[PDB]
């Protein structure tokens, strides 16, 4: 509450808020990660993405979804793998990115740079 | 001392070649009696009487056949040639390093039931290095009294 | 007495190690008269594709005045920094037996009995990270 | 009557600007003059050249050592230490002077020294001090050429004149290999040296300076007395 | 100076480098202890560091062992630096590192009569 | 004690018997000063003060944890066949000695069935050996016996316990040097040991460095901009200084806790009260006699071993 | 395709078809536990205890390629990359370790491990995602079919991710009917994508043209259960008796190794079936031929190194010792003493492959397995 800072930037958000957000207007590229807690690359895919929400302070927006939670949300959503990542454009001219497997992080500033 | 030199490497703790086969043996028969004793063949104190018995007597057998090791195969092993001619480390230290440690002590007197088969080149177990910690605690409680 | 060496075949090798190495080393000595320093040193030094035989070496000595110390010398100069390394091994006072210089991988590899089962790539760090 | 004394260089690499490396050859060396070169030839290389460094290094509006300057994100204890592996050329024995006057937020390296006519730098690129902010900065620096380590007082103290230590060591590293030759009865032996310098001076200098020094010293026998 | 296995020290003369045994690559050693302290204190694990010790000196790698690799399987740290010192003998061509005689130990020089040791002597970077 | 960053952490972790309404060195009899088969999981059995007070100063466990009551507790892996979600308990002394905690492994097998094979464990207060079928719980820890001090020593099973005591006491004299240098070999408890230490400055805050001087470090982020004062020179309470230093240049971003600055003796993310030397065990000529050593001129001309003593004189 | 002059080498090489990426975890259900939503440094105690179908998670088929290869074989995979860095890195990590890349298409079109979708918002307000653009993996098309590596390689092998895109389908059933022209056996691996988690029904439907085409077939213990009966086969797991139990083994609750008889698993038996293989993680290696079954027992340890522990990539080391094994030695599948010799390699293998981080980081070596072999197996066994 304003007295010490938060750890982690990533917030977790349901299917619901998601729907929401994708579906509302928005003015800066979105990320949707998908992990579970028993999956074992997606702790390295949580540090990176908690890095890659530091350097992009305002201009991004990154949220993740607990494929344990959401199940058929994720299956809807053309999800054949933990380690995924969703990049939305903020325009609803351009169509949206899916990315699998653990990418490096360099990779993911280019594809939300010159192709976002 | 210095033109010749001597140094202390990890093959010149030469295990006897024999302990292959008495530990495996030894724990046969370790095997058996604790395999019996469930079976009501053997009471407590014979457990008990046994398991000091074997370790004690493998220890002491390899103790005794380290020097006739080294004086025939290896003689000039830089263990041997510093324990040997009485410069320093002692029979029984050297049996430490190449050897057995087993059968340490409890505080209150008594042996303990787990024996320590394995040397210092080898390396101790968890279970086995904190049981050697109780003879090391009685090393400090004495040179301070 | 078969295929693997027993518990006393190896404790009596223990005891008579140094005749054999001097065998070993007397032999490779004995290679040198006759194959002379030319060709016995070549081995060690890749990538020179000549003759290495002191027949020719007469016919060259005889087509130009190097003789056979020149044609040495010119071989040891594309010897390469490891290649050198490796061959120091042949020193006068070091007497690297010509079985341990020579032995494949795979004999060398059952001195500790093959790779650890716990993988050291956990163990191993980079020395320059934060 | 069989072969005579040769000697070349059969390996020379330049890994870095302030880094040579060379390896030489000998040629049928009867026994005995083998180990006899070589040691001498180590123990000359290791502890007789000579190399000039910098010796006292005097600075403009500083307390002590160990103090902070504005617009540097170097210590001072810092740019001594930087400052004292920067290597010379020369040979001529006395001490010299030089100084460094450079402006702000540049960054400064071993190029920005003014030498004196009969000194020069080997690296061009050694960082000995880093810049941010604009202020003038002036240092004045003393060179030696002595012979191995010597230890200076901290006497001569001005504003401030902090000694350092340097090294007076050109040869970085020496080894050699005295190896077998076969020849029948007669038994020669082939002598491999190998030296590694620092730029100060090069491989078959450092060699010819290691040869003299040591005929040097082996010379007062020969007079009478 | 003291280590971390007990082997504690007095500094007792100082040596120009052209004075102290080299390895057969010529590099001076920078310190000399006292093998017999090693079964009278009993403290073997020095040795293995100082072995591993080299290979990253020759390697660029550090190692953070946890301690007790014995349970993995049997002599573990020796497979482990054996390993390690034959890797190091081998990428880099310094066929003294691994000895396949006397694993571990190698045949320094004299610093003051260019005379090998008699007996091989064993170095690390502790 | 600020002699160095292991001191700092090892003092705050101590136990004593002496004090107020406690036992003393002189009417303390001997069995209070011998190792109970309960300090296993919380006390550390091979770290303890010389002289006459011994056995009655010692160190926690790493893992010991004060629990209710003021009862020390350790955690153990409980083995049950219904994966309940957390498998893992903090026992204290008074539930431990009921249960059967093995020690042992599952890399056996035998022509009939893995569940019968034998490992070590710890029943009452003996040392058994039992099949795999009756054990209730499973130490999986390796750094759950030990101190901070006794696990800074790489392959220890190696040497004796009569040694570890002094290996452990002699960490504690180091002199922080004037440049630091991260040890080859280690057990990688250094990195925890100088997080703890409280030398390093570790970010609050997101953002990006964007001002660095060897006198601050000005961080951005979240719209505020924090300034983190840097110690040039100080004295500690052992007469050594204590130097910090910047590690993240100008620009790039940290998360919160992330290292910003080093500090004495702790180069990288990591401790290191030494240098790394080459070695050979030798008899030079008797210069080495007993427990003596001879160093090069190398060592005094590259400041391998230099450091800075500060002395503080109040009139 | 005839071109050749001198025999082949050594040891047989190994066809890998499918979609080479890195890091990979297709077979994804719903966990009953989870360990915190924001604390990643808890959730390795999820390694400890897996959830049952990522005990021994088989991954991508580039794992497998090169788990095969460190373990002393020869394979070679068949896909397709993207011009980016991306794609280019993962060339060069297969390449770095022997794994043969002269069936692996360098295309323009598309981007490595990027696939382009569209939101289509249905009634309610449930979204859903159609692939427009396909991504670099999937897109291979049965013109560029290396037809060298079909030629040579002994064993197809692929997963069942191919069959969830509709070109790969084609493409895949091209590439073994050529590899079946030229006399090659078909290794299947069912390591099923999280769609293909829905119904039996579906999935049966789905997989049963690759199915017939199979020679040699591996599953997993959840795999086969939910190929079968999923309600059937844990209502029969979690069973004790009322009054007494049966034998003795019954009377001391251990865990269920149930060895499925051949008339359950005949539903999913055909003629041209040679060998039909359930892995409960390492634990247990159940194998079905012709004329006999049995299985194989095993271990498992992930508590030795609790700080290191990684199950992520141990079906594929398990999955390439069998195919080690198989090829190198041709008489274990008449031979049933030779085939539970031969099968203990794989459980080592699968054993090592759980004590490191990182699916390609620590697959283990030949010499290091068969040293675990040895070291866990008494001598009358190994």
């Amino acid at each position: 509450a304003k007295h010490v800072r938060e750890d982690y930037l990533v917030k977790k958000l349901s299917a619901n808020e998601i729907t929401e957000l994708v579906r509302g207007e928005r003015n800066v590229p979105l990320i949707i990660d998908f992990y579970a807690t028993w999956c074992g690359p997606c702790i390295l895919m949580a540090q990176e993405l908690e890095m890659l929400a530091v350097e992009y302070e305002k201009n991004a927006m990154i949220v993740k979804v607990d494929t344990d939670d959401e199940y058929e949300f994720a299956r809807d959503m053309q999800v054949r793998g933990l380690p995924t990542l969703y990049f939305i454009s903020p325009d609803p001219n351009k169509d949206a990115i899916r990315t699998e497997g653990l990418i490096p992080i360099q990779m993911m500033r280019d594809i939300l740079d010159n192709d976002m | 001392a210095t033109a010749t030199s001597i140094s202390l490497g990890i093959d010149d703790l030469l295990t006897i070649p024999s302990k292959g086969w008495l530990v495996q043996d030894a724990e046969q028969q370790s095997l058996i009696l604790e395999k019996h004793h469930h079976y009501g063949n053997v009471h407590a104190v014979e457990k008990l009487r046994q398991s000091i018995e074997i370790w004690y007597s493998t220890s002491e057998y390899l103790r005794q056949e380290m020097n006739p090791n080294f004086r025939m195969t290896d003689p000039y092993n830089p263990v041997h040639i510093m324990s040997f001619s009485g410069a320093r480390g002692n029979v029984s230290q050297v049996h430490q390093l190449v050897g057995m440690r087993g059968l340490m002590s409890d505080p209150q007197g008594q042996m303990i039931d787990l024996p320590i088969q394995s040397n210092l080149r080898e390396g101790l177990s968890l279970t086995e290095y904190i049981i050697s910690c109780y003879g090391a605690r009685k090393g400090v409680v004495d040179t301070a009294v | 007495y078969g295929e693997q060496p027993t518990l006393t075949e190896t404790s009596l090798y223990r005891a008579r190690r140094h005749l054999f190495k001097e065998e070993r080393l007397k032999a490779e000595q004995e290679r040198l008269e006759k194959i002379g320093p030319m060709a016995f040193y070549s081995e060690w030094v890749k990538a020179w594709k000549g003759d290495t035989s002191r027949e020719a070496i007469q016919k060259h000595f005889e087509e130009t005045g190097e003789d056979e110390n020149t044609q040495l010398i010119e071989m040891l100069s594309h010897q390469t920094d490891r290649e050198y390394r490796i061959m120091m091994g042949t020193d006068i006072r070091i007497r690297r037996d010509p079985l341990a210089m020579r032995m494949r991988e795979d004999q060398i590899k059952e001195i500790w009995g093959g790779d650890p089962v716990y993988p050291t790539i956990n163990y191993i760090q980079d020395p320059d990270i934060v | 009557s069989t072969q005579t004394l040769q000697w070349k260089c059969v390996e020379s690499r330049t890994d870095s600007k302030c880094l040579h490396y060379g390896r030489f050859i000998l040629s049928p060396l009867m026994k005995g003059q083998a180990d006899t070169i070589g040691i001498a030839m180590r123990r000359a290389l290791l502890g007789e050249i000579e190399g000039t460094c910098i010796t006292r290094a005097k600075s403009e509006k500083i307390p002590h050592e160990y103090s902070t300057i504005l617009g540097i994100q170097e210590s001072v204890h810092e740019i001594l230490m930087n400052l004292k592996e920067i290597v010379l050329r020369s040979n001529l024995y006395g001490t010299c002077e030089a100084s460094i006057c450079v402006r702000g937020p540049r960054g400064v390296t071993a190029q920005d020294i003014i030498l004196p006519p009969y000194v020069e730098i080997v690296d061009n690129t050694q960082h000995i001090a880093s810049l941010t902010e604009p202020i003038d900065l002036c240092i004045g620096l003393q060179l030696e050429r002595n012979r191995g380590y010597h230890i200076k007082a901290p006497n001569n103290f001005q504003d401030g004149s902090f000694p350092i230590d340097a090294l007076f060591m050109p040869v970085r590293n020496v080894n050699h290999s005295i190896h077998s030759y076969g020849n029948g009865n007669e038994k020669q032996e082939i002598l491999f040296l190998e030296i590694w310098t620092n730029g100060s001076l090069t491989p078959k200098e450092a060699l010819y300076e290691a040869s003299r020094n040591l005929i040097d010293l082996l010379i007062p026998f020969l007079h009478a007395e | 100076v003291a280590g971390r296995h007990g082997n504690k020290g007095i500094i007792s003369r100082i040596l120009l480098r052209q004075d102290m045994p080299y390895l057969q690559d010529g590099r001076p050693v920078d310190m000399i202890f006292n093998p017999l302290g090693v079964p009278s204190r009993m403290n073997v694990g020095q040795i293995f560091e100082c072995s591993l010790g080299l290979a990253g000196s020759l390697l660029d790698r550090h190692y953070r062992i946890a301690p007790f690799d014995e349970r993995y399987e049997q002599e573990a740290s020796r497979k482990l630096v054996f390993s390690e010192l034959y890797e190091a003998s081998k990428q880099t061509a310094n066929p003294w590192v691994f000895e396949p005689e006397y694993p571990g130990k190698s045949r320094i020089f004299d610093g003051r009569t260019g005379d090998p040791f008699e007996q091989p002597v064993i170095i690390g970077n502790p | 004690d600020r002699t160095n960053p292991l001191t700092q952490i090892v003092h705050g972790r101590k136990l004593s018997y002496l004090g107020p309404g406690g036992l003393t060195g002189r009417t303390a009899s001997f069995r209070i000063r011998d190792i109970h088969p309960s300090h296993y999981g919380r006390i550390c059995p091979i770290d303890t003060s010389e002289g006459i007070n011994v056995g009655l100063i010692g160190s926690l466990a790493i893992h010991a944890r004060i629990g209710p009551w003021g009862s020390l507790e350790s955690p153990y892996y409980e083995i049950s066949e219904r994966s309940k979600r957390v498998q893992m308990l903090y026992l204290s002394p008074s539930r431990d000695e009921y249960y059967m905690l093995a020690s042992g492994n599952s890399l056996a097998l035998n022509q009939g069935i893995q569940e019968e094979q034998v490992v070590p464990a710890r029943y009452r207060q003996e040392f058994l050996t039992i099949a795999w079928e009756q054990v209730h719980f499973r130490s999986i820890f390796s750094f759950q016996y030990f101190s901070i001090g006794a696990s800074l020593i790489p392959f220890i099973e190696h040497n004796d316990a009569n040694r570890a005591l002094m290996s452990s006491n002699m960490q504690r004299q180091a002199v922080p040097l004037s440049q630091s240098e991260k040890c080859i070999v280690g057990t990688g408890l250094e990195r925890q040991v100088a997080l703890d230490s409280g030398v390093l400055a570790i970010a609050e805050h997101e953002g990006k460095i964007i001002y660095t001087n060897t006198d601050k470090i000005v961080l951005l982020g979240n719209g505020n901009t924090v300034s983190i004062p840097l110690v040039m020179y100080q004295r500690s309470n052992k007469n050594t200084c204590m130097h910090q230093k910047p590690q993240i240049p100008r620009g790039k971003c940290v998360k919160k806790g992330q290292i910003l600055a080093d500090g004495a003796a702790t180069v990288g993310g990591e401790l290191a009260l030494g240098k790394n030397v080459l070695v050979a065990y030798m008899p030079w000529e008797g210069y080495n006699f007993e427990d003596a050593v001879l160093i090069s001129e190398r060592l005094v001309y590259e400041d391998i071993y230099t450091s800075f003593h500060i002395r503080k004189y109040e009139i | 395709d005839d071109g050749m002059d001198f025999p082949y080498l050594d040891p047989p090489l190994i066809c890998c078809f499918g979609a080479v990426q890195k890091e990979f975890v297709p077979s994804v259900r719903v966990s009953e536990h989870q360990m915190d939503p924001d604390i990643y440094s808890g959730w390795k105690m999820m390694q400890w205890n897996p959830p049952e179908f990522g005990r021994a998670p088989g991954g991508p088929v580039s794992n497998v390629a090169i788990s095969h290869v460190r373990l002393g074989g020869r394979a070679a995979v068949i896909g397709k990359v993207g011009e980016d860095d991306f794609g280019e890195e993962l060339v060069l990590m297969m390449n770095k370790e022997n794994v043969q890349t002269r069936a692996v298409k360098f295309d323009s079109n598309v981007k490595t491990a990027c696939s382009y979708m569209r939101v289509k918002f249905s009634d309610d307000g449930k979204m859903k995602m159609e692939t427009v653009k396909e991504a670099a993996e999937d897109s291979l098309v049965a013109s560029e079919l290396n037809l060298a590596v079909l030629k040579e390689a002994r064993i197809f092998h692929f997963n069942s991710e191919v069959l969830t895109s509709p070109s790969m389908n084609t493409t895949l059933f091209r590439a073994i009917k050529l590899s079946k022209k030229f006399g090659g056996l078909v290794f299947f691996d069912l390591n099923l994508p999280l769609p293909l988690w829905k119904s039996r029904d579906e999935t049966r439907e789905v997989i049963k043209q690759a199915w017939e085409e199979a020679n040699i077939i591996e599953v997993s213990r959840e795999e086969l259960e939910f190929l079968l009966d999923e309600d059937h086969y844990e209502r029969r797991k979690n069973y004790r008796p009322q009054y007494y139990s049966e034998n003795y083994e019954q009377s001391k609750n251990r865990r269920d190794y149930y060895h499925y008889t051949r008339e359950e698993i005949s539903p999913l038996w055909h003629d041209g079936l040679k060998f039909l293989f359930v892995t409960d993680g390492t634990l247990r290696i159940h194998y079905y031929a012709p004329s006999f079954d049995g299985v194989v027992v095993g271990t498992e340890d992930v508590l030795i190194t609790p700080f290191t522990c990684d199950r992520t990539g141990s079906g594929d080391a398990v999955v390439a010792g069998i195919m080690r094994k198989l090829t190198s030695h041709p008489e274990m599948y008449e031979d049933q003493d030779v085939l539970e010799r031969q099968l203990r390699f794989s459980i080592a293998a699968g054993i090592i492959s759980q004590w490191t981080i990182g699916a390609v980081r620590g697959f283990p070596t030949e010499s290091a397995t068969q040293n675990l072999k040895e070291q866990v197996y008494v001598p009358s066994m190994w």
